[PDB]
């Protein structure tokens, strides 16, 4: 019965803890955190998940900030051609008065 | 397979092997102590009815001794040879003896007979006992009546001699059935080594295969997932997931995949 | 506290105590039986020392009964008063009931001797056995040189 209770308080209880985190980090949920006891087995599972969410923060932020560049950046160069689009129809009409004065 | 329950379920089960064969082979040695302690409840019995037979018998004999010293006292009288002590303190100490015969009987029939011994003997030794007590009693009225003649006239050695036959019978029924009590006491001492040799090899035998059991059902299983978290953070996403089960392992292998 | 050491290493360390127990348990069980077997050797023993204690001082008190008859018959022959078997075949059945009680002794000093069994009680009872025997071989002598006065007087 005391080896039951201890196994069940360090392999039950640490085992569901890691299964939750997976499915929080599957859905999206990068912020719950995640902790370490000893080296064991379970040890060295929590120590891979949390590397393995780093990893999801340093892609997801830094396609966050990098896909944002190509919005502000696409949104420079079609602002660019509105306006570049405006002054070409003023030069165009230039043309045509100019093109009628030479008449 | 275990793949169709929890681990710590098996766990449970694997510990609760040792418990059970704690308790049935413990419950074996309990027997072998019980049977043992009824070996000395039969053996301390059958020794109480020697003792209280024995008194009774050198009684008898005792009894016969002062009854030969009295008809010799009686006989030296008409003759006059010397002197001593009279016929009437000899006989005194006939009938002394001849109560300690009813006396250590008395005890005899008190004690419980064990159920395997023969209860034939058990009334040959006692009817030879009632003629041999009333042909002792029957000699007291003789001799204290004066008729010394058919003192000497008597069956009493036809008697004497055959309750002894009984007696030594008796006694070596009782040799014979302390053998058989001895042979118990190696019954019992021979199973607890052969429970205890016999039940060693098999926990020693158990203790070999729970290493496997272990391995097979938890660092088999969670080295896998680990080493799982290392190639999908490594970049590596083309190994496969497989699901063992529906216990922990399972789950965390069904929601990894996903 | 479990939580010092792995899952693994708690089981290996469970599993070599049960074998432990069961070795102590069973030890401890097989000890207590195993000191019920020395008792028996003692009992096996002293039933055999008081069966041929009882034998061999059985012996003697027929010896004494068979000598008793011999002095009885004897002098009822004097006075003649009825008939029986000779002097010379009662004293020969006390001779046959001495040597009965010599054989029966004569194995119980080849039995074993416990520790536990008061040397000087096998000492004084040994004392009397040899004063008793050579009494009863006297009376053999006694009655076949012809003192009945003295048969009676021996002590």
């Amino acid at each position: 019965f005391a080896v039951w209770f201890g196994i069940k308080a360090s392999l039950v209880a640490p085992m569901n803890r890691l299964i939750d985190s997976i499915r929080h980090i599957a859905g999206g949920d990068l912020v719950k955190p995640i902790e370490v006891d000893g080296s064991n087995e379970m040890g060295q599972l929590a120590e891979s998940l949390r590397h393995m969410q780093g990893e999801l923060m340093r892609t997801v932020g830094d396609v966050r900030n990098g896909a944002n560049a190509i919005y502000s950046g696409a949104s420079e160069i079609a602002t660019g051609n509105n306006d570049l689009s405006s002054r070409t129809e003023q030069q165009a009409a230039s043309l045509e008065e100019t093109a009628a004065s030479m008449e | 397979m275990l793949k169709r329950i929890k681990i710590v379920t098996s766990l449970l089960l694997v510990l609760a092997v040792f418990g059970l064969l704690q308790l049935t082979s413990g419950g074996l040695f309990f027997n072998a102590l019980k049977n043992d302690k009824e070996n000395f409840t039969v053996l301390q019995t059958i020794r109480q009815q020697q003792s209280t037979l024995n008194g009774s018998w050198v009684a008898l004999l005792q009894t016969r001794n002062t009854l030969n010293r009295a008809g010799i006292r009686y006989m030296m009288d008409q003759n006059n040879i010397g002197s001593g002590s009279t016929v009437a303190e000899l006989m005194e100490s006939a009938s002394i003896s001849l109560k300690q015969a009813e006396k250590n009987w008395a005890d005899y029939e008190a004690l419980p007979r064990d159920p395997r011994q023969s209860t034939a003997a058990a009334a040959e030794i006692k009817r030879n006992y009632d003629i041999y007590h009333n042909a002792l009693a029957e000699l007291i009225q003789l001799l204290g009546a004066g008729k010394i003649n058919e003192f000497f006239d008597q069956p009493t050695q036809g008697y004497q001699d055959g309750f002894e036959k009984q007696y030594v019978a008796y006694m070596e029924q009782n040799d014979r059935l302390h053998d058989i009590a001895v042979s118990d006491n190696n019954a019992s001492y021979s199973q607890a080594m052969w429970i205890l040799v016999g039940v060693m090899i098999v926990v020693l035998a158990v203790i070999f295969a729970v290493w496997f059991g272990i391995k097979a059902s938890l660092v088999a299983p969670m080295n896998r997932l680990i080493d799982s978290i290392r190639h999908i953070a490594g970049g590596d996403l083309v190994k496969p997931i497989e699901v063992d089960g529906s216990n922990e392992m399972g789950q965390l292998a069904e929601s990894l995949r996903h």
